Formats: C-alpha cells, sequence, structure tokens
RNA sequence: UUACGACCAGGGCUACACACGUGCUACAAUGGUAGGUACAGAGGGCAGCUACACAGCGAUGUGAUGCGAAUCUCAAAAAGCCUAUCGUAGUCCGGAUUGGAGUCUGCAACUCGACUCCAUGAAGUAGGAAUCGCUAGUAAUCGCGGAUCAGAAUGCCGCGGUGAAU
RNA sequence: CCUCCUAAAGAGUAACGGAGGAGUACGAAGGUGCGCUCAGAACGGUCGGAAAUCGUUCAUAGAGUAUAAAGGCAAAAGCG
C-alpha cells in the first residue's frame, strides 16, 4: 500500500502540526475499513445474496462473510439467523489499498457527486458513507451484473473527537464538503 | 411572450403611478386593474394591489418576479 | 490472512488519460490489456476521470 | 462506453448512444460529432479512446444530467416557492 | 322602464375526484431516419400572394421584383421509386408533459395564442362487454386548398394521388 | 404431577381458597476441550423506515436459559 508508507511519512507529521498535538500517539490513524451490504430482501430468493457476495468480493479483493438476523422481525419477515447482509473488514495493508483505490479511482465514478457530508462523522472520528450503485468500482463490469446493488463504506478512526477524524480524512485526500 | 425588438410592455396609467411611487419612495400600495404588465426591475421593493377579477389581491413585488406579469400573482379561479 | 479463500489480488496499473497520471493500487480487476510502467508490466486499465480531473435576465433583454 | 458519467450503449450508433445522455438529444449529439471529427454511423463500440476522450470533452459543454437536473428542479423550485399561478399549477 | 335598459375596466365562457359523445396521433419493419428522383387537381391573392438576394439551425427579418392574375405568386404535393441504415428493442417506435430561449399578429399572448429551436421523453406492444361506416374509383390510405379569420383547425366544406376485399 | 401464595423468617400444614403449568422435547438441545458475551438507547451510514445489516459509545443482564413459575446462573447454568 503506497497509502501507509505516505501516512507514516508525511500525513502524520502533518497532521500533528494541524492539529497542534504534543504527542505523535495522539494523532488518529484509521483502525479499520468495513463494506457492509444489506441485503434483506434476502431470505426469499437467496440468489440476491449471492450476487451481493460476489460483488463484494471483487469491490474489497477480500472474501466476505454473510450476517444474519440477531432478531426475528415481522415487519421485515425476517426470522432469526437468516442471512440478510454481507460484511467484509479491511485492516492494515488491506484497507490503505482500498481507501487509496476509493478515494481516486471509484469515488469520481459517482453519479452526480459534489462531495461528501462533513457531517456524517458519528461523533467519534469514524466516517460512513453510502454509495448508492455498486458500478463505481471498476472490479465489478458492465456486461455481466445482477442488479443494481448499494454498500456502506464505513472508515474507523482511532480518532476520539470528530474535528480530529475530519482531519485525518482530509489529510488522504477525501473530497469533502 | 413577446418579441424582444419590440420591448417591454408596461401600461402607460400604471408606469405613472411608479414614476410617482419610486421617487417619492412611498410604501403605499399602489391598487391596479391592469394584469396584462410586466414587472420591471424598476418598482422591486413596493407593494401593488392587482384586481382579480373579485378583489385587490396583494402582490409585494421581489427580486425574482421581474420579468413576469402582474396577473401571474393574482389568480383568478378557486378551485376548491 | 487465510490462506486461497481470497479472490486474485494482483497490482493494477490504473490510468487517467484525460491528465495522463497513473495510479499502481493492486486490485481484482483482470485487465486485458498490459502496459509498462518504470518497473515491470503491470495490467493497464484506462480510467475516463479519476480524483486528478474530476472537478438581471430582464437587464440583458 | 462511458461518457458524462453515464454507461451509454457500446454496440449502438454514435449519433443514437449519446442520445442515453440526459441532456443530450439527437441534434445535440450531431453538433458534437461534427466538432470531434467522428462518423455518425461509427459504433461506440469501436472508438478508440482519444477520441472517447475528445468527445467527454465535448460533452462536458453542455449542461448533462447532472447539473441539468439540479438546474431544471431549482428552475421549478422558483415557480413553486413563488406561488404564482404556474408554481400553483406545478406543485399540484 | 335612475332598470331585466345603456357605457367602461378586469375576470369568466379555457376550473377538473369524474363520466360519456365525436375525432386526431400512435402503439412500428407493408416501418423510422438520411440522401437523391418523379407525377396532380381544385382554390385563394391589394382586408394581399410574394420571384430573387442576403442574415439566421429554424420560425422568420431586411431589400427588392411580378401580379387584380390561364401572365406573377401561394407552391414544394405527399404517399411513390433507387441507395444506405436501423434489426424487434418501450427501440433510431410513439411525441404527450415539462424546463429554457425566440419569431409573428395584435393596444395588449399572465389567466388564455400559433409556430420555431434545444433539452426531457408519458402512456401506449393492438385494446372487455359491446358497437360503427363502407358495394368501386367505393372503402382504406396520402397529401393540397378554402370559409370564418389581425392571430388562432386534429372541426367543417371541398380537391386530386394510390387504390382494394366481398 | 409441577411452580407461586395462603404457610404465622427450619420442615410440614387445610378450604368447591387466590393464580398458573404438565402427561413432553433433544444423538444434540448430551460429554469434553477451547472460545465468546446479552437487551436496549443514542450517533453515523444505499435502498432501509420506529424497527433488518454495518460502525461507534454507554450498558451486572433492564437479555437468554426447549417449556409454567420460582429459585438460580460470569468459573456463566447463557452463546458458538
Amino acid at each position: 500500500a503506497r497509502l501507509k508508507a505516505l501516512y507514516n511519512n508525511e500525513l502524520k507529521q502533518k497532521i500533528k502540526e494541524e492539529l497542534g498535538l504534543d504527542n505523535v500517539m495522539q494523532v488518529p490513524k484509521i483502525t479499520k475499513i468495513t463494506l457492509n451490504m444489506g441485503v434483506g430482501g434476502a431470505s426469499q430468493d437467496k440468489k440476491l445474496l449471492e450476487g451481493a457476495v460476489a460483488d463484494m468480493t471483487a469491490i474489497a479483493g477480500q472474501k466476505p462473510v454473510v450476517t444474519k438476523a440477531r432478531k426475528s422481525i415481522a415487519g421485515f419477515k425476517i426470522r432469526e439467523e437468516w442471512p440478510i447482509g454481507c460484511k467484509v473488514t479491511l485492516r492494515g495493508e488491506q484497507m490503505y489499498e482500498f481507501l487509496d483505490r476509493l478515494i481516486a479511482v471509484a469515488i469520481p465514478r459517482v453519479r452526480d457527486f459534489r462531495g461528501f457530508s462533513p457531517k456524517a462523522f458519528d461523533g467519534r472520528g469514524n466516517y460512513s458513507l453510502g454509495i448508492k450503485e455498486q458500478i463505481v468500482f471498476p472490479e465489478v463490469d458492465f456486461d455481466k451484473i445482477d442488479r443494481i446493488r448499494g454498500m456502506d463504506v464505513t472508515i474507523t478512526t482511532s480518532a476520539a473527537t470528530d474535528d480530529e477524524g475530519r482531519a485525518l480524512l482530509k489529510a488522504f485526500g477525501f473530497p469533502f464538503k | 411572450p413577446r418579441s424582444l425588438k419590440k420591448g417591454p410592455f408596461i401600461d402607460a396609467h400604471l408606469f405613472a403611478k411608479v414614476e410617482n411611487a419610486l421617487e417619492t419612495n412611498s410604501r403605499k400600495p399602489i391598487k391596479t386593474w391592469s394584469r396584462r404588465s410586466m414587472i420591471l426591475p424598476q418598482m422591486v421593493g413596493l407593494t401593488l394591489s392587482v384586481h382579480n377579477g373579485r378583489t385587490h389581491v396583494p402582490v409585494i413585488v421581489s427580486e425574482q418576479m421581474v420579468g413576469h406579469k402582474l396577473g401571474e400573482f393574482a389568480p383568478t379561479r378557486t378551485y376548491r | 490472512m487465510r490462506k486461497d479463500i481470497h479472490p486474485d489480488y494482483h497490482d493494477v496499473l490504473f490510468h487517467d488519460t484525460n491528465a495522463d497520471v497513473f495510479f499502481l493500487t493492486r486490485s481484482t480487476v483482470k485487465t486485458k490489456t498490459t502496459r509498462e510502467y518504470e518497473g515491470s508490466e503491470y495490467p493497464y486499465y484506462p480510467l475516463d476521470i479519476s480524483s486528478a480531473s474530476h472537478p438581471a435576465s430582464f437587464n440583458k433583454r | 462506453a462511458r461518457i458524462a458519467g453515464v454507461n451509454i450503449p457500446d454496440n449502438k450508433h454514435a449519433v443514437i448512444s449519446l442520445t442515453y445522455i440526459f441532456g443530450v438529444g439527437r441534434t445535440t449529439a450531431q453538433k458534437i460529432l461534427e466538432a470531434v471529427g467522428i462518423a455518425p454511423t461509427t459504433k461506440v463500440s469501436q472508438l478508440d479512446d482519444i477520441q472517447l476522450d475528445a468527445i467527454r470533452a465535448q460533452v462536458a459543454n453542455y449542461m448533462t444530467e447532472g447539473d441539468l437536473r439540479r438546474e431544471v428542479s431549482m428552475n421549478i423550485k422558483r415557480l413553486v416557492d413563488l406561488g404564482c399561478y404556474r408554481g400553483i399549477r406545478h406543485r399540484r
């Protein structure tokens, strides 16, 4: 990952000088990146989930895992332990490569993309963004496709504060505002 | 709409009422029946009372209403 | 990383041809052609756009 | 191909495929192809990347879907919020 | 009979949960589009039609010419034929609705005009019970004129083209 | 036949007293080793909301325990 080798040389010290931190262990870093896909309409066809798992595999470069229903809800017609989503978690080299790819290649491919909301942090430095169409990732090809799916990209960082989280995200080149 | 070569249309009788209103800088609502006169930026800010057939409903003219006719903001029919 | 359960993950040379900027990054994509960078010949992927190229009336008439 | 952020059909002719872009009809596509220099009878699939990016640059002039939908929606809003007759029919 | 008479301005006759009656345009390949190349009749024109030239993507605008017309003009007929393409897709079908910019007529185009241009691209893939017209230059289909009319026909009244089945 | 109360702080204790369950289930839902921690609330996030899946922060248990109730349960007796 080139972004990890760039953060370990330039971005860390730049973030420290920016936030005015008196200790190098205070500057934030991204701990993990989690890609999720709610396929709640599954357990009735169980082919939508197959396609979602394939899309997650191609997008992330890592075999994902099927997430079951933690409770039974009649309104969503779901019973316990029913496969209703897909998730993958990327750490270290895999997450740095994925985030570099997402910022460079894939994030300009969002249709009518003005920017990403800067108030979308949860309040502890972690960011979450939604991708309404999984074709913005070049890994998935337009010829063979099940349908148009979406995905959550949650960036979990070591920042404890909103402002530190967005400073760390913006140091990487994240498209904000 | 109209022809650009002809020029903007404003009734002379209401144009006189606004030449006797923007020099004075009054806020008196000018009461008018000519809905066929286009709102120009000349009287932007003041108030007119446009006849909608039954009553003289008030139209305070704004900055983004110029170019429209005075009747556009005085509906004549009542659906419900 | 568990062995042989993950997809093929290899370096890919993405290239924004509008600004002619390269992005070397491992990815799951399988490109048809392969173009040589300063190192070896990576699978080459053209790009239409990337992070380098993406971004009164009365008086007139 | 991929022009103006959408995936226009590849097996169609250029002048027909480009109309799939919201904001490009057939005469605007004809004018785009006149400037670029490509015959409207050539398939988009057999189009070189250099001329594909030339067509992208030529398209970047006209207000396509990303800007067009915003501008049209705000144009409608300018009448809906104004309370004029046209806006009163627009809301209903 | 200082009003149920009379005059003026604005609005309405153009509203739409809806229903029905007459139609027009379609749902395409016996077709759409782009190039060429043909063949009419009838009617209108000073309350006007405009040759031609230039400007404009266009509607149109300016100059200018002929003609009260078997003289000049509306005006090019379209369907048709040849070539290319589309290759059965809600599409290169369909063109409603909406956004923007204009041209004319007219004191005046908001309610509430007609056209032009660009963008959008809705339903619609042949239609239930039921029901209508037509016996030959007819039906079907294709264009073109006129009355009313400053402007405003998919209606009305006509004209010819191709042209059946039973 | 089981659980609570009546039942008077050991046990037991009646009424055609007041309230509920049982006449099964399971070859794993048993044994062991190893590992894990729930419910809810708030915040952020494509469809996706009051509530699906994902991330964060609080959270001795306000959950779960095959089933009635009681008593228990972190060495979990709960979950893989």
